[PDB]
C-alpha cells in the first residue's frame, strides 16, 4: 500500500519554470530513490533525473543537464523537480517513479505517479 | 457556564445525560405535547428569574 | 546509451491468443537488468516483470518473460480483456536508463 | 563502540562518502577516489525501515482518554477514572520512551557491526597479499590497478593470480 | 548476521550436521566426515531453556478479565469498566508481541556468536601450522591424521609438535 | 561470553588487578607487574552510571495506590477498583523485573566487548613484531623494556623502530 | 519439579508389537534426550536405546537393533518405543529415563519413569 | 545537582583520633573518587589522601603516611577519614573533594565539601 501523489496540471509560457512535486506515503521518512520520467505525446518515455533517498545525491541525464534541478526535503518526504528555460516541444506528461532501492543505480521503478500534464 | 438553570433547581442524572450526548450528533425536535392542549389549566406562568 | 527496439509495434489479438513481445538491445544489457511495464492510457504504469525472469508482486501468473544478452521477450499465454495496453521495456543496467518504443495491442 | 569499528580502529568518518553509509577508498597510480558499498547500505536501510514500521504498529492500539463528568457526590468514582487514565498514560509513556532508547542503542551498534563485517570481508579475501596497517587500510604487496581494485570491492579477488608476485615482494 | 558467521564468511549450512547446532568437518588421507560440537550445543540449549522459562514466568501474573453487568443508568461506570479491560489487554498484548520479537533477534544473534567464537577458538589454537582459506576452513601445512584432527576438536592441539614440520612446507 | 573474551580465550581473571576493570600484565628483564587501563575503565563507568540513572527516572512516575472504602452494595465498584490497582501493580512489577534482567545481560556483554576491543587494539598495534599465543598474551620478537611496554599501553608503539630487529629473530 | 508419565500395563502375545509412550513435563519443548531401559524379573537392567532432544537422532543397542524403534513428536514432547516381533523372555518392566543433556553420549539419567509392565 | 555533606565541628585533645565522614548524594553508588584536603589557618591547602570509587584502593601523601586511614562503605556511599596520634598544629579545616573520574590519578576536584573544623 504505497502511493505517490503529484501536483495538478499546469500551463506555462516559454521562458518560465515549472515546479512539480511528488509526495510519497507509507512511512515516516523516504527510503527509496525517486526519479522523473516524462512522455511527450507522439514520443516515448525519457529519463530526466533522480535523487538518492537519504543522502540527496542527484543524477541527471546528459540531455537535461543544466535545465533540471531535483531537490527533496527530508522533513516532508517530498521530491521537487524544477525545469527551467522552457521552450518548444517541452509539452509532456511527467511521472515520478519510485526505485526498488535507496539508490538510482541498479534499481527499477516499483511504482509510478499518476502524472502531470504541462503545456508551454 | 453562566447560563444554565435560570430558575434555581437541580437536574437528576445530569452527568449521565452529558455522557449520552458524547455519542449523539443531531437532534430533531418533535412537538409531542403542544401547549394548546392544556385548555383546563393556565400555561402562561412565568418567573422573575 | 543502449537503444531498445521493440519489433512487433502493433499486435491485434483476441482473448486466448498467445502474445509474444520482443525487446531488442543495441548492446548487451549487464546483469540482465530489464523490466516490462503495462501503461493503460490515463493510468500510471504498472510493473509486470523485473530482471527479465522475475514476476512482480500481485501480477497474475499469465505474465512471464525470459531472455539474456541483447534479446528479451515477454510472453502472455492467455490474453484477457485487461491485457490491451502499451508495453514498454527499459534497461536499468546502464546510466542513461533508456526506454523502449512501446507496443499497443488492438482488438481484432 | 560495541564492535570496535566506528570510533575504534577507524577513528574518523569520511566527508567525501556521499552516496552510501559504508564503502571503500583506494589510491594507486591511475588515481584515487571513494566508492560507497551499495549492498551493505541497502541491507542497513531494510532494518531501519522495518524497525521504524514495527514501532508504529505496536503503539497503534495505545490507550485513548475520554472525558467524563462526575457529580460532587461521586468523588470516589471520579478518582478511579482519574487514576486509571493517568496510570495508563504513564505506562504507555514509559513504553514509548524505553523503546526509542533501546532501539537507538541497537541501531548505533548495528551500524558499528556492518563496518567490522565489511572490514573483515576484505581482510579474509586478501589473506596474505596485503599488509594490515591497523587503521582500516590495506597496503598491497603487488600492483593493484582499477580492475584489481574493483574486484576487491565486489568480492572477486583472484588471490592465486597475485600469490606469486606478492610473496616475492613480501620476502624482500 | 551481527557477528558475520552465519550467512557471512560461512555462506552455507550443513545438511550432514544432524546431531548438533555446531560442528566440524575434516578431510584427510584416512577419510572424511562430520562431527557435532556437543559442548557448544549444550550451552546454547541452556540459554534457550532459560529464555523460554523466563517468558512463561513473567506473564504468569497477567491481568484477567471478569464479566460484569451494569444497568442502563450506569453508562459511565460501564464505559469506565470497558476501557479498563481493553486498556490492560492492549498493554499485555504489546508486551507479549514485543518480547517475542526482541528474543527472536537475540536468539538468532546468539547462534551467530557461537560460530564466530568456535571459528576463533580453532584459529587461535592453529596459529601458524594451518592456512586460513577465508571460507570457514583451515588447511594444514603438515599431516594431521584422525588423532590430530580429534585434538583440534576437543581443544588439545600440540602446536610445538608440528611447529618444525609446518614451517618447512610453509616456506617452500 | 557473547564476544569470547571473558571466560573465552582468556580463561581466568586477575586477582592482582585492584585499580581498574581492565589492564595489562608485562614481564621483561627489568621486572613484572600489573597496570590498569584507566581510559577503558572510565568509559565503562560512564555507561553504567548512566544506565542506572536512566532506570531510576523511568519508574519515577510509577503508579501509586490509594486506599478506598466501599459499602456492601458497591461490590462491582469495589471489585473494579481492586482489579485496577492489582493490574497496574502487575504491569509495573513486570517492567521492573524485565528491565533488570535485560540490563544485566547488556552489562555483562558490554564488559565482554571491552576486553575483545582492548585485545584487538594491542594486536593491531603490534601487528608483526609479536607472537599471538592465543591465551591473551603477546610475546615480543625483540627486546621491549619498560619504556617500550608503556608505549604499548598508551597506544604509541613505534612499529618501524623495531621492524628490522623483529624480523631477524622471527626468521631464525 | 520434573516428572515423566508413561502408559499403563499391557498384555501381549508373541508375534505382536508394543507401543509404550513417555510424556515429559516441565517445559514447552523437550530439551533432554530420553532413553529406554528394561528389567526382566530375575535379570538386571539393560539399555535399549535413546533419542536426541531436538534433532531426533536415535541410537540403539546392538542386541536390539532391528526390533526397537524410538520416535518422538516435537509438538507433544512425547517419546514412543516400538518393540516388534515379541518372543519369549520379552516380559520386563520398561522405564523412560531423561538424560542430563540434549545428547545420549556422556550423559546420565536424571529422572526415571514409574515403569510399565509388559508380558507376552 | 551533586552535594557532599560532612560531619559537624569537633574538639579533641592530643593523643586522640578524629573521625570525619562525607556522604555523597546524586546516585545509588559512588562512581567518583573522593579525596581529603585540609587547610590550617595561616597555611595553605594540603593533600591528605583519597580512595578509588569502586575498588577501594587508597593513596596517601608521604607526609601523612601511617597517621591517616581513609575507608569507604559501598552500601552507604560514605567516605570516612581517621587521623590518629593528634598533636599540635593539627588544627585545620578538612574538606572532602570529589574527583572528575573513578580514580585519583589525572582527575581534578569537581565538587568540594562545606568543611569541618577540628581543634586539638
Ligand atoms: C567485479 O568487478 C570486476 C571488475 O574488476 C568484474 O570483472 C567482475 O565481473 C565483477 N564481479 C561481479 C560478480 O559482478
Ligand atoms: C582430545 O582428543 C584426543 C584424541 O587424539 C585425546 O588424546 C585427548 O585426551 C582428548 N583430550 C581430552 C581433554 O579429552
Ligand atoms: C606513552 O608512554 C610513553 C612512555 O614510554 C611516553 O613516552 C609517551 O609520551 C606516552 N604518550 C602519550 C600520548 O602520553
Amino acid at each position: 500500500q504505497v502511493q505517490l501523489v503529484q501536483s495538478g496540471a499546469e500551463v506555462k509560457k516559454p521562458g518560465s519554470s515549472v515546479k512539480v512535486s511528488c509526495k510519497t506515503s507509507g512511512g515516516i521518512f523516504r527510503s527509496n530513490a525517486i526519479s522523473w520520467v516524462r512522455q511527450a505525446p507522439g514520443q516515448g518515455l525519457e529519463w530526466m533525473g533522480g535523487v538518492v533517498a537519504i543522502f540527496g545525491t542527484t543524477n541527471y541525464a546528459q540531455n537535461f543537464q543544466g535545465r533540471v534541478t531535483i531537490t527533496a526535503d527530508e522533513s516532508s518526504s517530498t521530491v521537487y523537480m524544477e525545469l527551467s528555460r522552457l521552450r518548444s516541444e517541452d509539452t509532456a506528461v511527467y511521472y515520478c517513479a519510485r526505485h526498488s532501492g535507496y539508490h538510482i543505480t541498479n534499481t527499477f521503478f516499483d511504482y509510478w505517479g499518476q502524472g502531470t500534464l504541462v503545456t508551454v | 457556564p453562566r447560563d444554565g438553570l435560570c430558575y434555581p433547581g437541580s437536574f437528576n442524572d445530569y452527568e449521565e445525560l452529558k455522557h449520552l450526548l458524547s455519542s449523539v450528533k443531531h437532534f430533531e425536535k418533535v412537538k409531542i405535547l403542544p401547549k394548546d392542549r392544556w385548555t383546563q389549566h393556565t400555561t402562561t406562568g412565568g418567573s422573575r428569574a | 546509451e543502449i537503444v531498445l527496439t521493440q519489433s512487433p509495434g502493433t499486435l491485434s489479438l483476441s482473448p486466448g491468443d498467445r502474445a509474444t513481445l520482443s525487446c531488442r538491445a543495441s548492446q548487451s544489457v549487464p546483469s540482465s537488468y530489464l523490466a516490462w511495464y503495462r501503461h493503460k492510457p490515463g493510468q500510471a504504469p504498472r510493473l509486470l516483470i523485473y530482471g527479465a525472469s522475475s514476476r512482480a508482486t500481485g501480477i497474475p501468473d499469465r505474465f512471464s518473460g525470459s531472455g539474456s544478452g541483447t534479446d528479451f521477450s515477454l510472453t502472455i499465454s492467455r490474453v484477457e480483456p485487461e491485457d490491451f495496453a502499451v508495453y514498454y521495456c527499459q534497461q536499468y543496467g546502464s546510466s542513461p536508463y533508456t526506454f523502449g518504443r512501446g507496443t499497443k495491442l488492438d482488438i481484432k | 563502540g560495541l564492535f570496535g569499528a566506528i570510533a575504534g580502529f577507524i577513528e574518523g568518518g569520511w566527508q567525501g562518502m556521499v552516496d552510501g553509509w559504508y564503502g571503500y577508498h583506494h589510491s594507486n597510480d591511475q588515481g584515487s577516489g571513494y566508492a560507497a558499498d551499495k549492498e551493505s547500505t541497502q541491507k542497513a536501510f531494510d532494518c531501519i525501515t522495518n524497525k521504524v514500521n514495527s514501532v508504529i504498529e505496536k503503539m497503534n492500539t495505545q490507550f485513548e482518554a475520554v472525558g467524563k463528568e462526575f457529580s460532587n457526590l461521586e468523588r470516589r468514582l471520579e478518582n478511579l477514572n482519574k487514576k486509571m487514565e493517568d496510570g495508563f498514560l504513564d505506562v504507555w509513556t514509559y513504553n514509548a520512551e524505553l523503546l526509542v532508547l533501546m532501539e537507538n542503542e541497537r541501531t548505533l551498534d548495528f551500524h558499528d557491526s556492518n563496518v567490522k563485517n565489511l572490514y573483515d570481508k576484505v581482510r579474509m579475501q586478501l589473506r596474505d597479499n596485503v599488509k594490515e596497517l591497523g587503521n582500516g587500510c590495506f597496503e598491497f604487496y603487488h600492483k593493484c590497478d582499477d580492475e584489481c581494485m574493483n574486484s576487491v570491492k565486489n568480492g572477486t579477488y583472484d588471490y592465486p593470480k597475485y600469490e606469486e608476485e606478492s610473496k616475492l615482494n613480501r620476502n624482500e
